[PDB]
């Protein structure tokens, strides 16, 4: 009933808060100025990047890309701990848990990256940097084209005005996708997803009662996400080939090989 | 295969 679905929403929200250092709430406070914290160091060019080494952790495009690579691995780790909190996930066949993460994590990375983004740029290093969109486009190819589709997506997605409590359920729904290639036992995955989808719908009616068919708009975006992921795998396929002075992190190698 | 993913899950 309604009560059970509310309890699921809250269990997931609490779990989201623990798993993810920088929430959409903190990120929006930073981006609009309303936090009382020191504003993020702005990285709008080659020099500002250089001066900003002190606030974050061979050639420039490549160094940015390898920074993006470090953060992804951490995201994958955070998303993995979050999954394990989704009721019934750890009782699935372990090979299915792996498959779900393999195909889901980048979809959640782009969903959650939108929390950190406006039309002008993206917070980095847990809100203490802000790397402009023009700077990321200005990078020499193929690195110029890497982040721009994530900005395009974020701009539309941010218009739905979801908060953390909505996003916690949406992300869980994405992870429990019964149509991922190679799943061994779909039915228990779908049973959990059906339950999350009802929890998401109730949440969207309660938390945005003036927004009608937010639930439906939000499901349509789950398909947009698969595109950006496929588009992204192919640019990475290109980068793997056309560049040599850079190795992909082993965890990201696991995820991307034999993927879409 | 997926040794790290396995490790992160079994943790």
């Amino acid at each position: 009933e309604s009560a059970d679905l509310r309890a699921l929403a809250k269990h997931l929200y609490d779990s989201y808060i623990k798993s993810f250092p920088l929430t959409k709430a903190k990120a929006r406070a930073i981006l609009t100025g309303k936090t009382t914290d020191k504003s993020p160091f702005v990285i709008y060019d080659m020099n500002s990047l250089m001066m900003g080494e002190d606030k974050i952790k061979k050639e420039v495009a490549i160094r940015i890309f390898q920074g993006c690579q470090f953060r992804s691995v951490e995201a994958v780790q955070e998303i993995t701990e979050y999954a394990k909190s989704i009721p019934g996930f750890v009782n699935l066949d372990l090979n299915d848990q792996v498959t779900l993460l393999k195909y889901g994590v980048h979809e959640i990375i782009y969903t959650m990256l939108a929390s950190l983004m406006n039309k002008d740029g993206v917070l980095i290093s847990e809100g203490q940097g802000f790397m402009t969109r023009e700077f990321l486009k200005s990078l020499r190819k193929p690195f110029g084209d890497f982040m721009e589709p994530k900005f395009e997506f974020a701009v539309k997605f941010n218009a739905l005005e979801l908060d953390d409590s909505d996003l916690a359920i949406f992300i869980a729904v994405i992870i429990l996708s019964g149509d991922r290639p190679g799943l061994l036992n779909v039915k228990p995955i779908e049973d959990i997803q059906d339950n999350l989808l009802q929890a998401l719908e109730l949440q969207l009616k309660l938390n945005h009662p003036e927004s009608s068919q937010l639930f439906a708009k939000l499901l349509q975006k789950m398909t947009d996400l698969r595109q950006i992921v496929t588009e992204h795998v192919q640019l990475l396929q290109v980068i793997k080939k056309t560049e040599t002075d850079m190795s992909l992190h082993p965890l990201l190698q696991e995820i991307y090989k034999d993927l879409y | 295969r997926h040794k790290i993913l396995h490790r992160l899950l079994q943790e």
